């Protein structure tokens, strides 16, 4: 199932929930130990990972550098080692069974260095750095190489996308988005980078457009219904789901759902709660 | 901010 952690609806929250896409309904499960908005959900041997973010509470904004593992049939969270700094509006994708976190913001500076994450070893070390420094950036994996997808690097929002080639450790620039985003939801299904919404500075996006290796091309696709940057995106079962976000106005709850066949994007259910800003993933 | 509502 798909999995939801923390989100920001009036401040941080605790929320660990999973949609069940078969029979319609959320399971409530354990909290997260702290409160986190702009953090980024994956998976490394059926653990559920969440990385980054910050604390944004009546008491305190304080960015994180934390790492926390929950174990599906435990329900139980556990501390693993934090990063080298913290990252709020984080990115992370998983490569040969690591955890790659790249970009995101402390304070007033935007990263452009990215780290990786050793499971069987609880270990961060350095890597190379991005060509751009970018928070609220989409990462995918794709044939074993990672992409950092649009983001926003303190003064302008990003159409561009680089790529990591863990092999060779060097970052290299590929063709750029035709949509300017910041805090989309960034994935892969089919083998196309799919980069759905997000915010240009002037309004939230429905758009959504996909990346062709092989003829290194973007392709617009069919919108979301609804506007909304700072999402949580994952594919189940081939088909793609996002998760709240904001729209400018409100913290959404809607949940769509696109199905590549006909190139159609449905409602499928509305979260317990609108938030933006989740980790999500699937387990 | 305008992009995440927070």
């Amino acid at each position: 199932l798909i999995y939801t952690a923390g989100g920001y609806f009036r401040q941080s929250l605790s929320y660990l929930e999973a949609y069940n896409p078969s029979d319609g309904t959320w399971l409530r499960l354990a909290d997260l130990q702290v409160p986190r908005s702009g953090l980024a959900g994956c998976v490394v041997g059926g653990l559920l990972y969440a990385v980054g973010g910050r604390n944004n509470s009546p008491d305190g904004n304080t960015d994180s550098s934390a790492l926390d593992c929950y174990n599906p049939m435990t329900n139980q969270w556990s501390p693993c080692a934090p990063m080298s700094v913290p990252r709020n509006r984080i990115g992370v994708g998983v490569i040969d069974g690591h955890i790659y976190a790249v970009g995101g913001s402390h304070g007033c500076i935007h990263h452009n260095s990215v780290e990786r994450y050793e499971p069987e070893r609880d270990e961060w070390h350095l890597v190379a750095p991005m060509l751009t420094r970018r928070i609220g950036v989409g990462v995918a994996v794709l044939n074993r190489l990672l992409y950092a997808v649009g983001g926003f690097d303190g003064t302008n929002r990003l159409n561009s996308a680089e790529c990591y080639y863990p092999e060779r450790n060097e970052w290299r620039m590929i063709t750029a988005m035709n949509t300017i985003r910041s805090g989309a939801g960034v994935c892969v299904l089919h083998n196309c980078i799919y980069a759905a919404g997000g915010y240009d500075g002037q309004d939230q996006l429905n758009s959504v457009e996909r990346y062709d290796v092989e003829t290194e091309t973007w392709t617009f696709v069919a919108p979301m219904k609804h506007r909304r940057s700072a999402l949580g995106i994952t594919v189940h079962q081939g088909r793609i789901y996002v998760l709240g976000g904001y729209d400018g106005h409100t913290f959404l709850d809607s949940v769509e759902c696109y199905d590549p066949d006909t190139d159609t994007w449905s409602e499928v259910t509305r979260m317990t709660s609108g938030r933006s800003g989740v980790g999500v993933a699937v387990t | 901010d305008p992009e995440t509502g927070e």
